RNA sequence: GCAAAAACA
């Protein structure tokens, strides 16, 4: 198969060009995963104006679906670098994907929009009210998942073959089958790191310090930025 | 230590990583024992087959994913912390290679897997004999013997026995030499055990006094502080131009302008007007960047450091001494109050054009109504126009200094009124600006239209007479340098609107909470200490003056300003406590005003705030 | 200033947020740090005795002093040993659940700590290249140096790394190995001791600039161990400034006639009056009463003993002027105000047994202060974060309260904490105070930010920049620093800045290209009207536009296609989530990047968990590739052909 | 000239 041959050739390339790096311990990956020579920029927001206005601001993977010159405008430097208007061109004359892929990509984000518009708002009440902050679950999840079992739930969805019995045991079943069904169109070699990110946010029960007038359910915690304040309270039905 | 003779290499470099031997009490002996177990596992398997496939699977020290694959076949499942070392296809069972002291005291460890026991001199449990072949048992004999000789020769019998009995024990060891290095700069051992009885001594302390009256800040004496900001501030004016582009407005100004020097400053010689005229002419022609003229040397300080160094080298005398720096002490200038009263004057336009956010709920409508009303009340003010000028000038200067040029860039400051007309506040000229770090200074030559000239207020500005059509305008040139950080910061000057907006919103929402009804038309009466007396002013003009103060503080921010504010927060808290009939007490040697007075040196707005504090009551009843 | 102080309808506490310089530039520290570093070093040596005597204080190893030596009318450096022992014992006895959690962390979680977490630290001075290097590079070079000098592979755990450091410290000779960097025990010891100093940038609220020190990578493992233990304790004690606590004390109704006061203050020269030996004693008492083994004690005591031998770098030199000339000269070359410390100069570093540096032990210093709090007379609620504290007194008599406040000052002085008299203010009736940038008035604690939100895109790409800008504004609203009007105004300012930064305003090349090609603006970064409201700060841009009909299915499939050439941050992948943009370090970096790239494809699970999987990268990749080929449900001949090429 | 305990030019 093409995928296996591509993986083998890249593996032999790594052994040849980087022998010493391949002789390191596999646990060292947690260290050189972030091995960057470039120094941390304390003010990255301060270079954006110049970076956007440089010639060829965007770095792109080589492809043929983007013309070299489009209506007198050179789009690519012919890795290769793209013009700032390349994403604008792709929004009109780009290659389309399946609707299932779009639905999976917008999952865990379309849900937040539906929750906002599927709830009715009571009248705003103004008064002397004291917002006291407690740690609560910020975002609603498809299934209630114990922390420190989130990674084990993710393993079953994505790579159930590369796991142990105990990791299998300490994984939320019921959330695996919901995650597998909705993430199926995007569980591939590409967008694997993306699909994990949506998978995490769908069952992530992280706690954040949010203003409270009454105890927040997970539904109302993601909207606490406007439900309550020092002078107003909004009632949600 | 090194690899034992009986243990071959492959097992040694396989066991190098399997466990953290160095952190174990007997890690070397433990590693040797596990290598024995793996060697026994390999000898049991050897070259044997069942149905064309190898009879045994050596799960020990094997990739866990491979183990899980093999267990997915054959329909078995083994936990990772109790994984058997071997699996037999002949009997469809799994075995664990174990070493014991005696074969009499042996019991099945668990029902998941069967046990293979050896007592370290070669012989095996009867179950092993019933399971293993004669050749395999002979090989295990011939390994355990000639491993026992290595055990005895190095005298590790007790260590081996301890390793067999219990599991791994964690440890951390510090030897003699590192211990001596550690003990060099301390009076105690590695584990401090001082020979003193624990006790908390009774120590006599000083007395806590009361701050009966509020501190009086020190007003410095000296020459009044000149205006030392990037741009003009309240004295800023613009020339109304016919509608068009920036190039059209610049051409209109340059074609019908006559410039004559009124007041000349030694800091900014009148000869630098040629640079501004050349920049105007070039920009009118469509070229915002022009070549270098002779006056550009003086205007932008080209090759100034390499002349000052030779001047200092020529003027060398005396002996070296530690460089004591000094900051000139300056008094509150009269122009700060004038700036404040002029910054609040009304304007015809709004000067604050921010795109509205979306509105979906009633909360969004309330928030946008609050923002709209705040923009209404602080928009048609001169301070808003000055903020717009500062924003545009700083943004355009910042956007043109990343190129690292050797030529002069022109960045006109032009606004549009809601009728199409162009408003020319002035132009900023950027020099070569070979900028390396973000704190490096870019040379600038700033030209601004000046409402009124004051030599005392603007000693380093050269003021010129500018005439367009029939109107008269004042043009000021100043030679200045200004860093990348500060230009970027002032390009975001619109963030100064937040704090006055915060105060306004808090007042409005407090009224709404009091009456349980939002009313955006509230303009209540705010009582304040004014000219040393308690009168009141409306909310709108109070917010206007707050915005004027915040803008002046922002454009005059420096270490003195921040130290002064951080140390006046405590005194502001103390004053508010004394309003509520609360008492304030201080420790021995407590002079809170000293922290503030250390920061009042020559900052005009620090001095203005200090005088505002001093005019306030210092005692409350 | 009178304009900032209302007398009706609003109180000065709320308007005290106006005493800030949010919009103005932060001060910059220019030039040499040598004078500041030397002053920080010399302050402890002047405060050891009531009458200053630097020469007699320069031969003190352990900063132990008699109670009569403690200066109550001025700053005092050092500690009283019996005081430290008794205070640490009292702290251990009272906060017993916290120490049980410490014991659990030591037994269970301490051995599982991985030294790869050192790679997440900040910039580190390299003892091999003699330059400041990023933490991953320093960690990699240190581990390779250890493996070269120890003839073994360092285990993934932090304890293995610390044991490797201890073992390599015992060699007469160490090398690095084509250039060969040759060390000695004394030279490696000096590199281990050395603290690299630098200016503390972007610091607000101070007239004078400060310096901070960085430890060497050889000691950062021990430092991380002790700081993690300190954090474990501090997360479980009510006197630490970590959760809330200020709000809880503010809302705590005491009595109806009790004399209740509130003390707010900072600590003067907090890091210049602290001695590491006091923290050694406190930690040793804690571990000894916990029943920990001796190796735990040795592990906890190594960091502070190395700090007692610190060799803080004294900057670039002292500034000297002949006439108009300026020169940069080291300490000791010519007379200065630091001539007492000339005998402590070691190369370009200076040795100093007393005192500490900011940014080195933030949590252990807080623990020392909190054990100083633990007395029988101090029956008051204390909360402290490093050099900032707030104390609440619930007494029955004003003289009793005053004696308790004096006892607090003296017991802080017992270990060398020395709160600033001019910055500490006690309000006789409790209800007004300030602590850690939170301003308290009656039943209200107002969080006031030290820094206003940037309201500018972060500079990564439009979708992420919009997401993080909205998240920052929402967090500011949640902390109470912003409200409805302030939040919406910040959103509008951020929207304008965001559109400007991405060529979405006026006439630019991007807008011209979109107009000529009839590409209508559909996203905010493209110049379209903003879709986000105040209530929708938490919603993604791509969503909330499909829902409202502003984005149709065609352009959704076109921009969300994963095959686009260009591709918490809860922003969906899109064509607009793009990327804009030392001799033997760049090639090593690209080799490591390739080795990372082959992983995350053969190992999907490293995206979820840590690497684990004992063994080296070569054979781990080898066997995983063999397994994925073997379980590819292909023909046997093709599988054998594929595996024949895997070498 | 910018700046503020010393850098930029």
């Amino acid at each position: 198969e093409c995928t296996l041959r591509a993986l083998v050739e890249e593996y032999n390339g790594a052994c040849k060009e980087a022998p010493k790096e391949m002789s390191k311990q596999f646990t060292d990956y947690n260290t050189f995963k972030r091995y960057t020579t470039s120094k941390k920029d304390h003010a990255p927001q301060m270079r954006l104006v110049y970076s956007v206005r440089k010639p060829w601001p965007i770095s792109m993977t080589p492809s043929k679906e983007i013309p070299l010159v489009f209506n007198g405008t050179k789009l690519k430097d012919t890795r290769t670098r793209a013009n700032i208007v390349v994403p604008d061109y792709w929004s009109k004359y780009g290659s389309q994907t399946s609707l299932e892929v779009v639905n999976a990509i917008l999952y865990a984000e379309d849900l937040k929009v539906q929750r906002f518009f599927s709830t009715e708002w009571g009248e705003i009440r103004y008064g002397r009210m004291l917002p006291f902050r407690k740690p609560v679950q910020a975002c609603p999840t498809i299934e209630e998942v114990n922390p420190a079992s989130i990674p084990h739930t993710l393993l079953q969805v994505f790579c159930p073959q590369y796991t142990t019995l105990d990791s299998k045991r300490k994984a939320h079943m019921g959330a695996v089958e919901k995650l597998k069904r909705v993430m199926e169109p995007i569980c591939k070699v590409q967008t694997q790191e993306s699909a994990v990110h949506i998978a995490r946010s769908l069952i992530d029960s992280n706690k954040k310090w949010l203003p409270t007038v009454v105890d927040h359910t997970p539904r109302t915690a993601e909207m606490a930025h406007f439900l309550c304040s020092k002078y107003h309270y909004v009632h949600t039905n | 230590t090194d690899r034992p003779d009986h243990i071959d290499s492959r097992v040694w470099e396989l066991s190098e990583t399997q466990e953290d031997w160095i952190t174990q009490v007997h890690g070397h002996v433990r590693r040797v024992v596990e290598c024995w177990k793996y060697t026994i596992c390999c000898l049991i398997s050897n070259m044997h087959t069942h149905r064309g496939a190898p009879q045994y699977d050596v799960f020990k020290w094997q990739d866990r994913s491979t183990i899980e694959w093999i267990c997915s076949k054959k329909k078995v499942q083994y936990p990772e912390r109790d994984t058997p070392d071997l699996y037999d296809n002949e009997r469809a069972v799994a075995y664990k290679v174990l070493l014991v002291s005696d074969l009499s005291d042996h019991s099945p460890t668990s029902g998941i897997y069967h046990d293979l026991a050896f007592n370290l001199e070669g012989e095996a449990e009867e179950s092993c004999a019933l399971v293993l072949r004669g050749s395999q048992l002979q090989d295990i004999k011939g390994f355990l013997c000639r491993a026992l000789e290595w055990v005895v020769s190095n005298n590790l019998t007790q260590e081996v026995v301890e390793t067999i009995s219990g599991e791994a024990k964690l440890q951390f060891s510090v030897g003699t030499t590192f211990r001596t290095l550690l003990k060099r700069d301390t009076d105690w051992d590695v584990i401090p055990t001082p020979r003193v009885e624990p006790n908390v001594p009774r120590i006599e302390g000083r007395r806590w006094t009361q701050m009966k009256k509020l501190p009086l800040l020190k007003e410095k004496e000296g020459p009044p502080s000149p205006w030392r900001a990037l741009l003009l501030g309240a004295d800023s004016e613009y020339i109304v131009c016919p509608p068009g582009t920036d190039q059209e407005a610049i051409s209109w100004i340059h074609s019908q302008s006559e410039i004559e020097c009124i007041r000349e400053s030694k800091s900014t010689p009148a000869s630098v007007i040629t640079c501004l005229t050349s920049s105007l002419q070039s920009f009118a022609e469509g070229n915002p960047v022009r070549s270098r003229i002779h006056e550009d040397i003086i205007a932008f300080g080209i090759n100034k450091k390499q002349e000052k160094k030779q001047s200092a080298s020529s003027s060398a005398s005396g002996e070296w001494k530690r460089a004591e720096y000094q900051v000139e002490e300056m008094s509150l200038p009269p122009w700060v109050e004038e700036e404040m009263v002029l910054l609040r004057s009304d304007q015809e336009d709004n000067w604050i054009e921010l795109e509205k956010n979306a509105i979906y709920t009633e909360v969004d409508g309330v928030a946008e109504g609050l923002v709209d009303k705040y923009i209404e009340i602080v928009g048609r003010t001169k301070v808003a126009s000055v903020i717009e000028k500062w924003q545009i000038a700083a943004t355009r200067t910042f956007s043109q200094l990343h190129t690292d040029r050797s030529r002069i860039t022109a960045c006109p400051i032009i606004t549009r009124d809601p009728s199409g007309n162009c408003q020319f506040w002035g132009m900023v000229l950027l020099g070569p600006h070979h900028v390396k770090r973000d704190t490096d200074n870019a040379p600038l030559l700033i030209a601004e239209i000046m409402g009124e000239d004051t030599e005392e207020k603007y000693p380093k500005h050269s003021v010129f007479s500018l005439k367009v059509e029939e109107k008269q305008f004042l043009l000021s040139l100043k030679i200045t340098s200004f860093s990348r950080n500060k230009l970027y910061t002032f390009s975001n000057i619109r963030r100064v609107l937040i704090q006055p907006a915060s105060i306004y919103s808090q007042v409005v929402l407090s009224r709404a909470a009091e009456n349980n009804s939002l009313n955006l038309e509230v303009n209540p009466e705010i009582q304040l200490y004014l000219e040393g007396a308690q009168r009141g002013m409306t909310l709108y003009q109070w917010v206007r003056m707050i915005l004027c103060l915040e803008f002046l503080m922002a454009i005059y921010n420096n270490p003195q300003m921040e130290g002064f504010l951080a140390n006046m927060r405590r005194l502001h808290m103390s004053r508010h406590a004394m309003m509520e009939r609360r008492q304030v007490f201080l420790p021995f040697g407590s002079r809170p005003e000293d922290k503030v007075n250390e920061c009042i040196i020559n900052n005009p707005i620090v001095a203005y705030l200090a005088k505002g504090w001093n005019s306030m009551p210092n005692v409350y009843y | 200033m009178n304009l900032f102080t209302p007398l009706s309808e609003i109180n000065p506490t709320t308007t005290q947020e106006l005493l800030y310089a949010y919009t103005g530039p932060a001060p910059v520290a220019y030039g040499t740090r040598t004078r500041a570093v030397l002053e920080n070093i010399i302050r402890p040596y002047q405060y050891f005795y009531k009458e200053p005597n630097v020469q007699r204080a320069l031969d003190i190893k352990t900063g132990c002093k008699e109670p009569e030596d403690i200066n109550v009318e001025g700053p005092s450096s050092g500690f009283h040993t019996a005081s430290v022992l008794k205070l640490a014992d009292n702290f251990f006895r009272k906060y017993r659940p916290a120490m049980e959690k410490l014991k659990y962390w030591i037994l269970v979680k301490l051995p599982k700590l991985k030294y790869a977490e050192l790679s997440k630290g900040r910039q580190t001075y390299s003892f091999i290249h003699k330059r400041n290097l990023p933490a991953p590079i320093a960690l990699e070079e240190t581990v390779e140096f250890l493996e070269q000098n120890l003839r073994r592979k360092i285990g993934p755990t932090l304890l293995s790394y610390c044991q490797a450091i201890a073992d390599v410290m015992e060699l007469d000779e160490t090398t690095y190995e084509t250039y060969t960097i040759k060390f000695s025990r004394e030279e490696l010891w000096d590199q281990m001791r050395t603290l690299n100093t630098m200016w503390k940038h972007l610091e607000r609220g101070r007239l004078n600039r400060r310096t901070i020190a960085t430890p060497s990578m050889l000691i950062r493992g021990f430092v991380k161990i002790v700081e993690d233990a300190a954090k474990e304790i501090l997360e479980n004690v009510p006197t630490s400034g970590v959760p809330e606590k200020l709000a809880k004390l503010a809302s705590k109704q005491t009595f109806h006639t009790a004399v209740t006061g509130e003390l707010s203050g900072d600590q003067e020269k907090f890091n210049e009056c602290l001695d590491p030996d006091a923290m050694r004693l406190m930690w040793t008492v804690f571990l000894r009463k916990l029943g920990c083994p001796d190796w735990i004690m040795e592990l906890f005591n190594i960091p502070f003993m190395v700090f007692k031998s610190k060799l803080a770098d004294m900057g670039e030199g002292l500034v000297y002027t002949k006439g108009k000339l300026t020169d940069r000269k080291p300490l000791g070359e010519m007379p200065s105000e630091f001539d007492d410390l000339v005998r402590n100069v070691v190369g370009n570093s200076i040795s100093c047994r007393l005192g500490m540096f900011m940014g080195m032990y933030n949590l252990t210093s807080t623990l020392l202060a909190l054990i100083s709090i633990e007395r029988e007379e101090l029956t008051g609620s204390h909360v402290e974060s490093s050099d900032d504290f707030i104390h609440f007194f619930n007494c029955k008599t004003h003289e009793e309260m005053f004696k308790q406040a004096e006892t607090l000052r003296l017991t802080l002085k017992l270990v060398g904490i020395n709160m600033s008299p001019s910055k500490c203010i006690l309000i006789s009736p409790a209800g007004i105070g300030e602590f850690n940038s939170k301003f308290h008035h009656r039943d209200f604690v107002g969080n006031v930010a030290t820094e206003l939100p940037a309201l500018v895109p972060n500079g990564t790409n439009p979708m992420t920049d919009l997401a993080m800008g909205l998240n920052v504004i929402k967090h500011s609203v949640n902390t109470g620093q912003m409200n409805l009007c302030t939040g919406a105004l910040a959103m509008r300012i951020f929207n304008h800045a965001y559109k400007y930064a991405y060529m979405a305003l006026g006439v630019t090349r991007r807008t011209r290209f979109m107009e000529e090609n009839a590409i209508t603006p559909l996203l905010t970064n493209q110049g379209a009207s903003p879709v986000h409201s105040f209530s929708t700060m938490h919603l993604d841009e791509v969503a909330l536009r499909r829902h409202l009909g502003l984005l149709d299915e065609e352009t959704l499939r076109r921009i969300l296609n994963p095959n686009n050439p260009v591709t918490e941050d809860y922003s969906v992948p899109s064509c607009f989530k793009y990327t804009l943009s030392h001799k033997a370090l760049l090639n090593k970096e690209e080799r490591y990047q390739r080795v990372t790239s082959i992983i995350n494809k053969l190992f999907p699970e490293v995206l979820i968990q840590e690497a684990s999987a004992p063994g080296t990268v070569r054979e781990s990749l080898k066997r995983r590739l063999e397994l994925v080929v073997e379980r590819s449900d292909l023909d046997e001949e093709r599988k054998k052909r594929i595996l024949s090429r895997i070498f």
